[PDB]
RNA sequence: CUGUGUACCAGGAGGGGAACAACCCAGAGAUAGGUUAAGGUCCCCAAGUGUGGAUUAAGUGUAAUCCUCUGAAGGUGGUCUCGAGCCCUAGACAGCCGGGAGGUGAGCUUAGAAGCAGCUACCCUCUAAGAAAAGCGUAACAGCUUACCGGCCGAGGUUUGA
RNA sequence: CACUGUCCCAACGUUGGGCCCGGUGAACUGUACAUUCCAGUGCGGAGUCUGGAGACACCCAGGGGGAAGCAAAGACCCUA
RNA sequence: UAUCGACCGAGUGGCUUGCUACCUCGAUGUCGGUUCCCUCCAUCCUGCCCGUGCAGAAGCGGGCAAGGGUGAGGUUGUUCGCCUAUUAAAGGAGGUCGUGAGCUGGGUUUAGACCGUCGUGAGACAGGUCGGCUGCUAUCUACUGGGUGUGUAGGUGUCU
RNA sequence: GGUAGCCACGCCACACGGGGUAAGAGCUGAACGCAUCUAAGCUCGAAACCCACUUGGAAAAGAGACACCGCCGAGGUCCCG
């Protein structure tokens, strides 16, 4: 199904699992990447900031995450970097798949609501920003236009 | 912005609306330098290119106008000359100047001669496997040269294996 | 998925109405190249016969062999070039400037136009030459007329008049050539313009066929099989789609078919002569006997017998001229049979 | 011919639309206007885009017909008609008391209307009515 | 193809049954296609004296029957016109089976053959007994 | 499709919006003069071809609202404006000319590998420079280069943010 | 299998109409206006509204594109 | 990155299908075909080009481009599709899924009848099967052809 | 069996070349000293565009041009074959 069907916050928050059942698992493999054994004690901290409020399905969350991290293997399988996708897909989404009769939909997926300006991804690295390219690929697979933002780096 | 081109001593420059004419011993050339808000004039023994505008687009043309005029000075004095060679592998290619156009016969074995008309007072002198294109107007000369190389253009087959043709060997 | 198919008939010969002038009016002339000279002539159609010719195509396998060729016999007696009309170039194309006439007119030209009794051939010629000096002179054409009295097979005596452009070298030499031709009395012959073996465009008003339906007039199909028996034998399927709600002029409809002007490109002139060598035994059906100045045009020529046809040096020939073909035989066998 | 014009305008190097606007304005004021040198009037912009527009107008049509002029004569007089209520008596009158010419058939040199002139030294992206006509296929009578 | 040297009014169509003027074991041939032909809507693809056609064997030895083969039209009933105007027509419609290289497949040809066919398939003509 | 609050259409003229139930002005006795509203002032068509200034070259645009007026993700040395860091008349940036040198063909490896297959180390002379060689190139060499230095030239250049 | 214009692909001809003239002489249909065309708009399928384009009037013959043509208060479907 | 190309993401079309129930129930005739006319381009062929895992020949992929062309046949009512031989190629789509006051009437879908299934039965079936009707003299408008008048403002002829 | 006539199944005719472009190949050329097919300029280049060719066309309301004849008579109508 197209992102067109769910990218907008056009429905009330539907996340209570005590009342919703049969929610598909998440396609997002991990939320912590890189040397997650270590702390965010790095020199440079870049982040991908979404420019529009939107709902991002776990479908796109996993494609963007892979697209970025997989590429961040320009540093090495066990390289010296950190990477965190900080949002979780809490919104349960449905699809009415009798025409418009009794059309409440059936759970078909989950998405993460992200407001304009929130950062969806954050990386921590040493002056080794192959990450800015990692996000160019990441922002390439999520609905909104985004802006890559270096948070702590005067090391031009 | 304004630029001033000191004109060579054997040369003479004259304006006429938007047209400029440069005359030296090697002949003369007349061009047209028409762009918005760019005045080109002959003050005494210097050519001036000026404009009140300074935007990227205006500055671009000013620089182009300059080279065009310095090229004209050079054309009417030392003249312009491009060198060429005819390289064939199997079929003996015959290159000749007949009238006001160069004719290439038996190219790659063809029965029909290929030909290109020469541009302006450009003279094409052929001597053996070498050709030399020369004249005061670089535009007219440059084209003629290129025109000859383009005349042996080949799209159908693999160029790496079929290289017969007249190529430009020397650029001024 | 309905197979493709070209449309029925050409949209380039319309509207398909009756011709305005039974006499053809060329709408183009040859290029100015050779010496000056009238660019056209005219005659009356008599009929057809065939001829045996020695193939003369240098690229033909049959070069030098007998070859039968259909031919249309055109009676082409001498015409009269009675005036020299000049055109001037103006902001609205060309316009007739003035004319130069003669004194000697055919005894029966008074059946068509009002023959001049008081004219000034110099006042006119002067105006023309002044114009040429100013550089406002568009081409020069000769008012031309036939002498159907020289043709017994044609009932009419009333001449057919038509303008024919003069082309040639320089406008000056040309204007002088034109003026000489007129001054004389005007008389000139097919010989003067054409040579056998050259290509000429023939114009003429085709045979008239009154009103005819879509099938014959546009070449549309006749209803087929069962469709041909339910009440519609030769009526097109539909006048058009629902929308646009109107009948386009492009859908084949009944009407005037025939009696239109047609200019037939590149017709080979097989032979120019005079006498009765090409006549047919019993006479050309619905015409009469030929015995005078005539022309043999290869192939067909628009119009029925007796209709005035016009000649013009081919304007877009495809072959080079092979002058004076060798005519080994000219059928004189009766056409009745 | 003979057009006793009260005003003779010189369209040479003038914005066609801007000239047409004033000429209509005057014809409606009772003035008899003669526009001269139409072939030399101009219209600003990209020649390629401008020509596409005038070529499209030539292609449009059907049985009812959409006759569109190709010579500077008509392109201009049509332009003026678009600024007049020609289907009305008052508007047809004005329009009819207006004629456009190729070159100048008069002895007087026409006048140049204010604001309508284009300065060739400051502009390069513009086209001549004559150039449109030639591209549209018209027989260069001028 | 090389010019015939005569004008031809196709006397056959897709579906026509004709004689097999040779000794290949095929007695009757059915025209299926005309090499190099493209007709127009609703028109039955036609064939005539001189054309190369694809054919299926209708009558003949079991071994030849049903085989789809190429052939050349050698004779036809509808008249043809020769350079000198004379018309020429035959008693029947016939075709000689021919191979990939246009050589007759059979050893002998039966009946006359138009001289015109020689200007294309010479090997066929040079196996003819009578050439008219 | 189905709620809710409200004003409107329905049952609301007249002015505007090309036309146009509910968008804008406006709520309206007749008649008259005047001044405005919305919306307009190049012509069609009443009023500006108004003023100071900037941007745009695509006819972008000349389209408030909208079933009705599209234009997106992704890209842009198109162009205008603003800012930050750094280099620069002790001569920058680019171009052109010249120099690019010895130990040494480093050692190991290997038949061989000599800047450049691999591994390891990556040193010192001359000097204004010149890598235990960044990129081609050879079977390997060679050869072209380039880092680096000097000259000619002479004014801004370069990097990044909005 | 045989045969053939069913078809390729249409042609010519025959008789009766059709067309012109004398005489006779209805019906269907009609809110009005009406020379339209391309677009748009509008209850979303306009000769009549908007913007353009085109348009001198009247008459003869024609084949029927449109008048969501004319004909019968849809017989399908739902509702009572 | 010749070529193929998953995931995910952004769109355009209005050709399929679905949804809605705005228009029409004092009627806008249904599928397919046929005939005849116009068009669209997301191009199958033809013209001119670029790249190649381009020697050539031939392919493969891409670009401009809608002038022209895109046909004949076997089963089936078919649309679609499968199949055969030809072909430069035998492209797709819009026009009330163009076209019944043009045709056809094979399919659909009345009244007769049989079979299977279902039903106690009448009878039914989003199953199959045989049979089963196609009205009208054109008022306006539209176009194809033909005339009579008026305007421009005596006549003939030729032209633009 | 077949004349005329009408017909096709018969027979005749239906370019070459200019001009301007697209994709593309290039020249000169700056912004940006170099480079650069492009920004100004230019040389080329499609069955496509324009012309060339054919057909219609003085009701083109700017309702056209030329020549001659005529205004007591040019020309036309009716009539007749
Ligand atoms: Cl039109
Ligand atoms: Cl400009
Ligand atoms: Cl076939
Ligand atoms: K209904
Ligand atoms: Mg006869
Ligand atoms: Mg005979
Ligand atoms: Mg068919
Ligand atoms: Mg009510
Ligand atoms: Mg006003
Ligand atoms: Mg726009
Ligand atoms: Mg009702
Ligand atoms: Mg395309
Ligand atoms: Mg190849
Ligand atoms: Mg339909
Ligand atoms: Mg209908
Ligand atoms: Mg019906
Ligand atoms: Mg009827
Ligand atoms: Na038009
Ligand atoms: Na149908
Ligand atoms: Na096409
Ligand atoms: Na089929
Ligand atoms: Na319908
Ligand atoms: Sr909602
Ligand atoms: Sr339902
Ligand atoms: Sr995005
Ligand atoms: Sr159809
Ligand atoms: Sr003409
Ligand atoms: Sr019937
Ligand atoms: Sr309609
Ligand atoms: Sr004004
Ligand atoms: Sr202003
Ligand atoms: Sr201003
Ligand atoms: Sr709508
Ligand atoms: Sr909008
Ligand atoms: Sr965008
Ligand atoms: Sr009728
Ligand atoms: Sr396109
Ligand atoms: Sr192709
Ligand atoms: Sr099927
Ligand atoms: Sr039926
Ligand atoms: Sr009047
Ligand atoms: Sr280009
Ligand atoms: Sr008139």
């Amino acid at each position: 199904k197209p992102g067109a069907m769910y990218r907008n916050s056009s429905k009330p928050a539907y996340t209570r699992r005590e009342y919703i059942s049969g929610i598909p698992g998440k396609k997002i493999a991990q939320f912590d990447m890189g040397n997650n054994g270590a702390g965010p004690t790095y020199p440079a901290q870049v982040e991908l900031v979404v420019e529009k409020p939107v709902q991002i399905r776990h479908n796109a969350l996993e494609a963007a995450r892979v697209a970025a991290n997989r590429y961040v293997q320009n540093s090495g399988a066990a390289a010296n970097y950190k990477f965190r996708i900080r949002k979780f897909p809490f919104h349960v989404i449905r699809e009415n798949k009798d025409g418009m009769r009794a059309p409440f939909g059936k759970p078909v997926g989950t998405a993460a609501r992200v407001h304009g300006a929130n950062h969806i991804f954050i990386a921590w690295v040493n002056p080794d920003p192959n990450v800015e390219e990692a996000w160019r690929r990441a922002k390439m697979k999520v609905t909104p236009t985004i802006n890559i933002d270096s948070s702590p780096a005067g090391n031009a | 912005p304004r630029v001033e081109l000191e004109i060579p001593e054997d040369v003479d420059a004259e304006q006429d609306h938007l047209d400029i004419t440069v005359e030296g011993d090697n002949g003369s050339v007349t061009r047209r330098l028409w762009y918005p808000d760019i005045d080109v004039s002959v003050d005494g023994d210097t050519v001036v290119i000026e404009s009140d505008e300074d935007n990227a687009k205006t500055m671009s043309t000013i620089g182009t106008f300059q080279s065009h005029i310095e090229n004209m000075f050079h054309g009417v004095t030392e003249g312009w000359e491009y060198g060429m060679e005819v390289f064939y592998s199997h079929f003996p290619m015959q290159v000749n100047v007949e009238g006001d156009e160069v004719v290439i016969e038996n190219f790659l074995g063809e029965k029909a001669p290929r030909r290109t008309t020469i541009h302006g007072d450009t003279d094409v002198e052929i001597d053996g496997e070498e050709l030399t294109v020369s004249g005061p107007d670089i535009e007219a000369v440059g084209q003629t040269a290129a025109d000859i190389e383009q005349l042996t253009r080949i799209n159908d087959k693999d160029v790496r294996v079929f290289q017969d043709g007249v190529y430009i060997t020397r650029k001024p | 998925p309905q197979p493709s198919r070209p449309r029925k008939g050409s949209l380039g010969f319309g509207p398909r109405k009756r011709s305005t002038s039974e006499t053809p009016r060329f709408n183009s002339w040859p290029s100015d190249d050779g010496q000056p000279g009238v660019q056209g002539f005219a005659g009356y159609k008599a009929g057809m016969t065939h001829v045996v010719l020695v193939n003369d195509e240098p690229n033909s396998p049959r070069e030098g062999m007998e070859e039968t060729v259909p031919v249309t016999v055109i009676e082409t007696p001498p015409m009269r070039a009675v005036a020299l009309r000049a055109y001037e170039d103006t902001p609205y194309g060309q316009r007739p400037l003035t004319e130069v006439w003669t004194d000697e007119f055919h005894s029966e030209l008074d059946r068509t136009l009002d023959v001049p009794e008081d004219h000034d051939p110099d006042a006119a010629e002067e105006q023309i030459r002044d114009a040429h000096e100013a550089g406002d002179l568009g081409d020069l054409r000769l008012i031309t007329h036939t002498v159907p009295d020289a043709v017994p097979s044609v009932p009419k005596k009333k001449p057919d008049v038509m303008e024919t452009r003069v082309g040639g070298g320089s406008v000056s030499d040309r204007l002088d050539h034109a003026l000489d031709i007129v001054e004389d009395g005007g008389e000139h012959a097919m010989n003067d313009i054409f040579r056998a073996g050259e290509y000429a465009d023939v114009a003429g008003v085709t045979k008239g066929k009154g009103t005819q339906g879509p099938v014959k007039r546009w070449g549309v199909q006749k209803r087929k099989g069962k469709h041909a028996r339910q009440g519609w034998r030769r009526r097109i399927g539909n006048l058009g789609p629902w929308n646009p709600s109107r009948v386009r002029s492009t859908v084949p409809q009944q009407g005037q078919t025939g009696y239109h002007q047609r200019t037939e490109l590149n017709k080979r002139l097989i032979d120019i002569g005079e006498g009765d060598e090409p006549t047919v035994d019993g006479g050309f059906v619905n015409y009469g006997e030929v015995d005078g100045p005539y022309t043999l045009v290869k192939g067909s020529v628009p119009g029925p017998d007796k209709r005035l046809v016009r000649f013009r040096p081919a304007v877009r020939p495809n072959d080079q001229p092979r002058l004076d073909p060798e005519v080994r035989y000219v059928s004189n066998e009766s056409n009745q049979g | 011919a003979e057009f006793d014009a009260d005003v003779i305008v010189d369209a040479r190097d003038c914005i066609m639309g801007r000239v047409a606007s004033q000429v209509a304005e005057q014809a409606l004021d009772g003035e008899t206007v003669a526009v001269v040198n139409a072939e030399r009037a101009v219209i600003t912009g990209r020649e390629e885009q401008i020509v596409e527009k005038y070529e499209k107008r030539v292609d449009i049509g059907n049985d009812n017909g959409y006759f569109y002029p190709k010579r500077p004569d008509g392109i201009f007089k049509r332009t003026i008609r678009g600024m007049l209520p020609h289907k009305k008596q008052r508007g047809r009158e004005a329009f009819e008391s207006v004629r456009v010419y190729l070159g100048n058939p008069y002895d007087e040199d026409g006048e140049v209307l204010d604001g309508t002139s284009l300065d060739r030294l400051s502009n390069i992206k513009f086209v001549t009515l004559g150039e449109i006509s030639e591209t549209l296929g018209a027989n260069k009578t001028w | 193809m090389e010019a015939l040297g005569a004008d031809v009014t196709q006397g056959l169509e897709k579906g026509s049954l004709i004689t097999c003027a040779d000794n290949t074991g095929a007695r009757e041939l059915k025209v299926i296609s005309v090499h190099g032909y493209s007709g127009t809507k609703n028109r039955h693809p036609k064939a005539g004296l001189g054309d190369k056609i694809t054919v299926s064997v209708t009558k003949g030895t079991p071994e030849m029957r049903r085989q789809v083969l190429e052939a050349v039209v050698v004779r036809q009933r509808k008249p043809i016109r020769r350079p000198d105007g004379t018309r020429v027509k035959f008693e029947d419609n016939a075709a000689v089976i021919v191979d990939e290289n246009e050589d007759p497949r059979g050893t002998e040809l039966k009946g006359p053959i138009a001289r015109e066919v020689a200007q294309r398939f010479g090997s066929v003509a040079s196996a003819a007994t009578m050439i008219v």
